């Protein structure tokens, strides 16, 4: 994730293992119950979508809900590209590019590109629009697995 | 489960029931307005004959403590 | 949690995962004693009301009693809400809003500005405010649930 | 509790949950057994009234002695009241007022006047006075709960 | 559970019905006054016949270590 | 229990005496003194005839590793 240190700055620090596993037994433990979403959402503050990747591709078990996630992910990824068009000419010298769905995605992007957008001045929240769309797939998948 | 499918038995508490109730309404993702319509229609239609009779007796206004109270010897 | 930083400043710092699941397992395994009361008390200390959802919103199980708080934490709020009417004319530029019964319920504010207001000189206590109607809701189930 | 910060002064540290919880274990494992006070006495260095009733706030069970400890811990305190009889007039503008028997119990002091008194020069140990209570109120459940 | 229905039983000893009554008693919150009015009445008052006999012999003034060694063989 | 009714069995090592005595002199609150007296008196009153015949050969002056190993074979 990224946070802020004692400096005053904010830099990037690794995720730590019983953060892991705290995820891993959630899962294990409560499955698709609703309460895995206020849940997910706290172990995520401050959580790049490498790290979201991360989470998601440790998942074990409940592959048809992982596959119809992940189809989620791309649709709002492509959902992304259509809705927010490339901008106009060259990249500026002076300036970073704007991300597609697949760096939101964390997929096309490097952590230093993760950091870059969410630490710069204005910041862009890449982590709020991929959480949008593990809640909102998180939707999907509830609504579904009730029986 | 449908919330539709939800009811109460002839000899269950109503107290378990409505634990069902806000289980089941807790996956239910509408409007809050549709929800409270929800809560005062099918919760009282889908009680069973001697809670239900006695539901009908509080009238309206009532709230859930009070109809709590008042189904716990049925 | 809005907590002291060595520097002397109050700044934000996350609630910790074995403290989220202290709150969980208390939950599992006390229900509605009156027990729960002075330890959620504690774990409560310094706590946001973004915080504090988190803490309800993670509930699993005792639905009934989670709506009747819910109720009571809109009640309290309504009535918050009556007792102060918001003041007179605009906004100044030089300050910053007064809260409502939602803002102290956390919805309709957010964090920053849950730390604008218990930060700044004077301080206003919303989380205290929420306790309370927290703690007296508490009572009416605890009251209720007594057999 | 009341800690020593870095800086070099005393500060106000909540207690650990894990800490809460080792309170809560002694009491479930070796219910009134003597080693109970040595265990209590450590776990109660550097702690505040308001510390101590909620540690004796957040027991389940044994509600016998409980109520036992309450009565002594008021009989203390109104020996308390007795034997330091209020002080000649009113109060300074440049001092803060003596302790009663429940500002000792903690019912009638605020925090900020529990660490007055306590870091203030000369200092108070209105958390050892209480302790004694305490342990001489442990004492009689000790000698009772003998079987 | 109402506290009017905390009652102790032929076989059961006073100890473990009197832990019953102050953690009823810890869930009344009425004024500490009724409360004293409670526990100096209603505790001996729903006590078994044996043991109610052994603390009408300990007179009214008596504490509580009192009335637990006393009602011990009970 | 009284420490008064701390003894010895017929078959009961000694060792597993000493141990209850200490246990309930830890739940004794007297001054050391009396303690000391408690010591030296009532451990051996209290012991089986076996033992106690053993530890009269000892004499006084006698300390607790001497006294639990006197003691080993009865």
């Amino acid at each position: 994730p990224i946070v802020q240190n004692l400096q005053g700055q904010m830099v990037h620090q690794a995720i730590s293992p019983r953060t892991l596993n705290a995820w891993v037994k959630v899962v294990e433990e409560k499955a698709f119950s609703p309460e895995v979403i206020p849940m997910f959402s706290a172990l995520s503050e401050g959580a790049t979508p490498q790290d979201l990747n991360t989470m998601l591709n440790t998942v074990g078990g409940h592959q048809a809900a992982m596959q119809m996630l992940k189809e989620t992910i791309n649709e709002e990824a492509a959902e992304w590209d259509r809705l927010h068009p490339v901008h106009a000419g060259p990249i500026a010298p002076g300036q970073m590019r704007e991300p597609r769905g697949s760096d939101i995605a964390g997929t096309t992007s490097t952590l230093q590109e993760q950091i870059g957008w969410m630490t710069h001045n204005p910041p862009i929240p890449v982590g709020e629009i991929y959480k949008r769309w593990i809640i909102l797939g998180l939707n999907k998948i509830v609504r579904m697995y009730s029986p | 489960t449908s919330i539709l499918d939800i009811r109460q038995g002839p000899k269950e508490p109503f107290r378990d029931y409505v634990d069902r109730f806000y289980k089941t309404l807790r996956a239910e993702q509408a409007s809050q307005e549709v929800k409270n319509w929800m809560t005062e229609t099918l919760l009282v239609q889908n009680a069973n004959p001697d809670c239900k009779t006695i539901l009908k007796a509080l009238g309206p206004g009532a709230t859930l403590e009070e109809m709590m109270t008042a189904c716990q010897g049925v």
